[PDB]
This record gives structure tokens, C-alpha cells and sequence, in this order.
């Protein structure tokens, strides 16, 4: 992460996709190096098929120029996540911030 | 507000200090900077380019 | 050829009808395995590790 | 094998055997010059400052 | 003509940091014997770390453990951190189990008598499902300075445990030193100088301890400066091998059999030096040894171009 | 660069420091007079020179 | 746990005054650290006997002038310095300058003493005009573990007792076998003469040596 930064770091992060952003927000059911789940909160869930919104993570794999791609979870077990939260980061990006 | 936030770390104004060679064990002459840069390394990796 | 000839004869070797064209590691680059996919002819038999 | 008793011998057969060093211009006759080879470790060309 | 220094409190202050101080210091070798000293502690200080690292259910750094939320990569990156001290020992190594949704501090591990884990609440990885359960081989070498990972395969000579993930090793227990010398008014003597040498640990070396064997190393060193006999080696060694350099390999080289394998082992037969010089007469009245079971040793000698029951007059010469 | 920054910084003057108008045998220990602090390297000096 | 010592070491001496030593292989860092500290002690802190304070027979004050002598008050000074003394059982001895006549008073020209020992009667101390000039004096020697100015006498000469005139460790890159990195570690240095510079290592050494006395094991 950028001691020193400017701003849009947090702006490039998630709009890349390189990033694993919250579709909906709620509570972290569960944690594993490889894949993240999330309850819902009432609010922002669709009436019917109820549950969650699980989001499986990007593991150790190419790139285009050959560099490694994989993401990592920033969020700790029950942890509330709003919507449009940072769930899991990607290669060069801390805690939603980018860093090169 | 960059001096203004090295008092509050307790830190020179300068953002120079006086060093000293870790060898000889002696100074420096004249105070140099040292502080935090942000650096990248660019893929241009000496073991692909030789 | 001759002396080549005479050479497998010395030493006792069974010089093959075949090549060795195996995918060998580059000079040099040294790492972790971390994966193997096989792809294979529609219609070839699958191998034991396939 | 890269068996340690080359290394040795490559001292030998460096020694006094110049190499030519060249950069992308080549715009004088300077831009290749000879040199007296020193063996590095790392993948990088050492190149006196001066020159 | 001289005096001599020499250390008076050494204060304590954390586990990780202490001030030490030396007294009887003379002009300006306070500036002499500090620089130099920080010069060897940063280095040339012993430090056991961990080394090696078998993981349950683990393949290879780049994977994940199911129901962990650490990546492999990472958990040994945790450990590369683990301080620890071992006393008689020279290589120990921890075992580490636990299971629950609950995170593995350094402590979960197994004692022993030469284990002391300086630092229990050190993180090592977190669990994360209920009946998720992991175990290891924890390996723990001690030694100097800077064994990264890389350089640690030249032996090699097969450390096909695959499922071992060597870690960097970063053997040392010095985090940053450094003295100041304020000048020491011992009562009467004009001006003498104090060397506050002030440090900072991973908790498993006690200050007075380093100090010394940093001393110690200085001595050492100097020890050939005093004197100066221009030495040399003697050098100019062989261009005469006599024999056929394949009969000094070991006979793992042969590519054989287990059971034709401990044989050899068993008879005394290491190098093919002397597998080569002993009959088919000499291997019936050998331990286990048949028709399956020596047909077995005529045919990788002969495809090698060697041969079973031979002489030379000289053998083996001569170092 | 840093070569003739360095070249020039050592010979060059200024008002009044430590070593100001000593006298010295030569060279030699000039630099013995400067290693061991008691001189500014740029301090105005008479010494004998060949 | 165990450490490494050097081999190979040719002091190629250049001259009986001059001398340059190489000496590899040290551990890596190792050439910096023996490096410095030796040239400290070497420089510093080096037992020697040289000039600190001289009375003058005619003149009170060390900016007047001699009948006779080409060579300024703070000429003669800087003459002194550079004159090499060694001392035996003595502390401290004072010489005579009984010299007179049309030409140079080499230190041959000098007071010979019992425990006083000049390296170099060669030495050119001063020069002697026509006629008579008339020319003797009271010089007294001091001892020292440095180089003391004169300036450093408050309650009078620059006092250089360490034998070294010059001092430099030089570090470079050597190569044991299968070790990419070690330091070979080139020692440089220039005597008075009262001391061979081989000698004065062993001796620079040992001092350094002793102080550890009370750490090793």
C-alpha cells in the first residue's frame, strides 16, 4: 500500500475487476482461503431462493505477461460487509487500496 | 502541512537527518534526507533480458 | 557409422528406432510444478495419467 | 554439469582475452569499445563509470 | 603501555531490547570497538530458524488448505517468523496439530526439552470450519546469517519429500543495533569514554551472551593479523587417474533392484570399485542372494560396459 | 557526476573550520590531520608540498 | 557457530619505510569492519616519541628571525616533525644542537645521547648561510599514544607520535572456490621509520586484541 497516495486507488481497485466487491450487503457465514459467503440482510434480498451470495476466489494462476493473479480474502470471519464492500483482494491491491 | 505533520512526528522540518556510514562507523557531513518513497519494480527483469 | 558402430559394440548399447523429443525444463528456469492439464485427440485413448 | 573445476579454467582462458562491448547507437567508433573481462555474479553487465 | 575495557549493567528492558554498557573505555575506542561491534553483531550472530516445513494434506506452496483462510504461501511466510530457542539441539523438529474454528498460535505446537517459544501468541494461521483440522512437521535448523530457500538445493541428492516446503531462512536474532559513546567520567582519569551498545532481538539471545561470542569472532579474526607469514597452499594436484573414473560411483548408480540393492549395502559393497572385483563365486554364499536375484547384476554391468570379477593391481588410490 | 561533485567538494574552501591555518609536512598528514576529525576538509592551510 | 580465517597473504613491500599488504579471504563485511578498526588504531592510537616543544636560543618568540638561516621559525617546526625518534629506557631526552659553519645541519649535526636513537642523520633539519652563523639548542622530545597538536598544549610543536605518516584499507570482492562474495582486504601503509610498517600491524593489532580480554571464552 501507497504511504503515499492520492485518492483513486480505492477508485481503481474495485472498478478493475482485479477486486472481489460485495454484490449485496450483510454477514460473513464463511471464510476459507478459497471462497467467501454472505447472508444477505433482509433489506436488499429477493423474496424467493432466499440465502447468499457466495463468492468463489481466483487461486495462484497466469497472467498475460506472466506474472501471478490471486486473490485473498480481507474480511474475518462475522464480519458486517455493505453493499459495494472490498470482500477479498486482488494481486497488487491492500484492503481496497491499489498498490503497486 | 507537510512540515506540520513531521512535528507530530516528533520528526525535523528539514525531512533531513544527520547519518552516518555504516562501515567506517563515522558521519556525514551535511544532513541528508531520508524518507518514504513509494517504488515500483517494472518488469524488465535482468533474467529475461540476458 | 563405423567407429560409432564399433563404439555401441564396446560398450553394449541398443541404439533405438526412436528419438528422444521430451519437454525438458529451460536453461536456467528453475520453479514449482503447480498444475499438468492433458489434451487429447477426440477419439485417441486416454492415458493412465490423463 | 557446471563442475566447480571449470570455473578455474575459465579464469584461464578469460585472462588476457578482450571481449567487445556495444550500445544501441553506434555512432562513433566508441559506441563499441574493448574491455578486460571481470567475472559477476548476477545477470548484469558491469560497466566502468567512466566510459 | 594500556588499559582495557569491560561491561558493567546490562539493563534489560523488554524481551526484544536492552541497553548494554561498557566502561573502562579509552579515547575515542568507544567509536572503535562500537562501529566494529555493530559491524559483526548485524551479521555473524547464531540464530536457529525454522527451515523446512511437511504440511498435511499440502503439495506445494501455491495451494490452498481447505477450510484455512491462509494461503500455503502465506502460512510459511508466518513461520519464517517464528522465534524460537534450542539448546543441545541442532536441527528439532515441532510438531503442530489443532482443530476447531479457532486460531493456531505459535503456542498450540508440542514442547520439548529444548524448545522455548519465546513468542506463543505469534500467529501461525487461522482455522475456519468446525471439524477443519491441520497438522505439521515444523523443521528447525540453527545457523548464521542469510539461507534462502534457493540456494538449498545443490545437495539435493534427493529431497524428493515433495510434500517438504523449504522456507527462507533468515538465521538471526539481531534486529537493529546501535551505540552511542557519550563520554564516562570515571572519577579520576582525564576522560575516559562510556559505549552504551543499545539492541534490539527476537527475544532468543540474551544480551550478554551475543556480546561475547561477538568478541569472540573479532578475536579470532585478528588472531592472523598479528603475526604475518605470507602464507599459501601448496596446490598442483593430479592429471593421473589410473583406472576408469566410473568405479569410484556409488552403486545406486547400478539403477538395481531393492532386495540386489540392501545386498550390496550389507556385503560391504559400496563403490562399483569393489562390486566389480568380486566373482559370481563370492555372491551365492552372500545373504539372499539367487538365480532371480543376481540375474538381476549381469545386466545393468553390461549395458554400462563393465563386468562382474575382475582384478587391478592398485586399488583404490590415493589421496 | 558524482565523481566530479565529489572531486569538487574536496577541493574547495570555506571561511573558517576546524584545521583553519595550521601548518603541515606535506600530504600525508593532511590526511592523517582530517581521518581522525581534527581538520576540515576544506580549511585554509599552509603545508609543504613537492 | 564456526568462522572463517584468511589464506594466501603477500606483503609486496615496496621499499623498507613502504609497505602493501593483501589478504584474502574474509568473511563478507569482515574487510570493512578489520579494515577500519585496524586504520583507527594504526592512526590514532600508535605508541611513538616525536617533537612537542623546542627553545630557541635566540629568539623569545615564533615570529622573529635567525642571523644565518634561510629556514622560517615555523620552518624548522614542520623540519622536527618529520625527524624520526625512538627512545630506549629513557621517557623523555632533549638534544643539542651544536652546529655552526657554511652549510646544512643534517641530524648527524646533533647531539649524540645515550638512549637516543635517530633513524634518519641524513634528515635535513636546517640550512646554515655564510660566514660564522652561530646555532645550538634545547629540543625536547614527548611521548604519546597520538598525534597531539600544538595547539592542544594550553597549559610548542604538533606532536606526531604514531609511526604511521599514512593510512588505507582498501576492500574488494574475492572468491573462495564455490563463494561468490567474500572481501580480499588490501592494507596500504608508510612508516617514520622508527618502526617497520610489518611490525606496527602486528603491534596495531594486539592492542586491539587486548581490549577484548575481558569478553572471550
Amino acid at each position: 500500500k501507497p504511504l503515499v497516495g492520492t485518492g483513486m486507488e480505492r477508485a481503481v481497485a474495485v472498478d478493475s475487476g482485479v477486486t472481489a466487491v460485495a454484490k449485496r450487503g450483510g454477514v460473513v457465514q464463511y471464510v476459507d482461503a478459497s471462497r467467501i459467503v454472505i447472508k444477505v440482510n433482509e433489506d436488499e434480498m429477493y423474496p424467493g431462493e432466499a440465502g447468499i451470495d457466495i463468492y468463489n476466489l481466483t487461486k495462484y494462476t497466469r497472467s498475460n505477461q506472466n506474472t501471478c493473479i490471486n486473490q485473498m480474502p480481507c474480511v474475518s470471519l462475522g464480519e458486517p460487509v455493505e453493499r459495494g464492500d472490498v470482500l477479498a483482494d486482488g494481486p497488487s491491491t491492500d484492503l481496497g487500496e491499489l498498490a503497486l | 502541512e507537510i512540515k506540520e505533520l513531521l512535528k507530530l512526528g516528533d520528526l525535523p522540518t528539514s525531512g533531513q537527518i544527520r547519518l552516518y556510514d555504516g562501515r567506517t562507523g563515522e558521519q556525514f557531513e551535511r544532513p541528508v534526507t531520508v524518507g518514504y518513497m513509494y517504488m515500483l519494480k517494472l518488469n524488465h527483469l535482468v533474467d529475461d533480458k540476458m | 557409422t563405423p567407429e560409432e558402430k564399433l563404439l555401441r559394440a564396446i560398450f553394449g548399447e541398443k541404439a533405438s528406432d526412436v528419438k528422444d523429443s521430451s519437454l525438458r525444463v529451460p536453461n536456467g528456469v528453475s520453479g514449482t510444478v503447480i498444475d499438468v492439464q492433458v489434451f487429447t485427440r477426440d477419439g485417441v485413448e486416454k492415458d493412465k495419467r490423463a | 554439469r557446471e563442475e566447480a573445476v571449470v570455473w578455474d579454467i575459465l579464469d584461464e582462458v578469460i585472462r588476457e582475452h578482450p571481449v567487445l562491448l556495444n550500445r544501441a547507437p553506434t555512432l562513433h567508433r566508441l559506441g563499441i569499445q574493448a574491455f578486460e573481462p571481470v567475472l559477476i555474479e548476477g545477470k548484469a553487465i558491469q560497466l566502468h563509470p567512466l566510459v | 603501555e594500556f588499559l582495557k575495557p569491560r561491561l558493567v549493567d546490562i539493563e534489560q528492558v523488554s524481551s526484544t531490547h536492552a541497553k548494554v554498557t561498557l566502561e573502562p573505555l579509552e579515547r575515542g575506542f568507544g567509536h572503535t570497538l562500537g562501529n566494529a561491534l555493530r559491524r559483526i553483531l548485524l551479521s555473524s550472530m547464531p540464530g536457529c530458524a525454522v527451515t523446512e516445513v511437511e504440511i498435511d494434506g499440502v503439495l506445494h506452496e501455491y495451494s490452498t488448505k481447505e477450510g484455512v483462510q491462509e494461503d500455503i504461501l502465506e502460512i510459511l511466510l508466518n513461520l519464517k517468523g517464528l522465534a524460537v530457542r534450542v539448546q543441545g539441539k541442532d536441527e528439532v523438529i515441532l510438531t503442530l496439530n489443532k482443530s476447531g474454528i479457532g486460531p493456531v498460535t505459535a503456542a498450540d505446537i508440542t514442547h520439548d526439552g529444548d524448545v522455548e517459544i519465546v513468542k506463543p501468541q505469534h500467529v501461525i494461521c487461522h482455522l475456519t470450519d468446525e471439524n477443519a483440522s491441520i497438522s505439521m512437521r515444523i523443521k528447525v535448523q540453527r545457523g548464521r546469517g542469510y539461507v534462502p530457500a534457493s540456494t538449498r538445493i545443490h545437495s539435493e541428492e534427493d529431497e524428493r519429500p515433495i510434500g517438504r516446503l523449504l522456507v527462507d531462512a533468515c538465521y538471526s536474532p539481531v534486529e537493529r543495533i546501535a551505540y552511542n559513546v557519550e563520554a564516562a567520567r570515571v572519577e579520576q582519569r582525564t576522560d575516559l569514554d562510556k559505549l552504551v551498545i543499545e539492541m534490539e532481538t527476537n527475544g532468543t539471545i540474551d544480551p550478554e551472551e551475543a556480546i561475547r561470542r561477538a568478541a569472540t569472532i573479532l578475536a579470532e579474526q585478528l588472531e592472523a593479523f598479528v603475526d604475518l607469514r605470507d602464507v599459501r597452499q601448496p596446490e598442483v594436484k593430479e592429471e593421473k587417474p589410473e583406472f576408469d573414473p566410473i568405479l569410484l560411483r556409488p552403486v545406486d548408480d547400478l539403477e538395481l533392484t531393492v532386495r540386489s540393492a540392501n545386498c550390496l549395502k550389507a556385503e560391504a559393497i559400496h563403490y562399483i570399485g569393489d562390486l566389480v572385483q568380486r566373482t559370481e563365486v563370492e555372491l551365492l554364499k552372500t545373504p539372499n542372494l539367487g538365480k532371480k536375484s543376481l540375474t538381476e547384476i549381469k545386466d545393468v554391468l553390461a549395458s554400462r560396459g563393465l563386468s562382474l570379477g575382475m582384478r587391478l593391481e592398485n586399488w583404490p588410490p590415493a589421496s | 557526476q558524482d565523481v566530479v561533485l565529489g572531486l569538487y567538494y574536496m577541493t574547495r574552501d570555506c571561511v573558517n573550520a576546524k584545521g583553519e591555518g595550521m601548518v603541515l609536512t606535506g600530504p600525508k598528514e593532511a590526511e592523517r590531520l582530517y581521518r581522525s576529525g581534527l581538520a576540515s576538509l576544506h580549511a585554509r592551510v599552509k603545508v609543504r608540498i613537492t
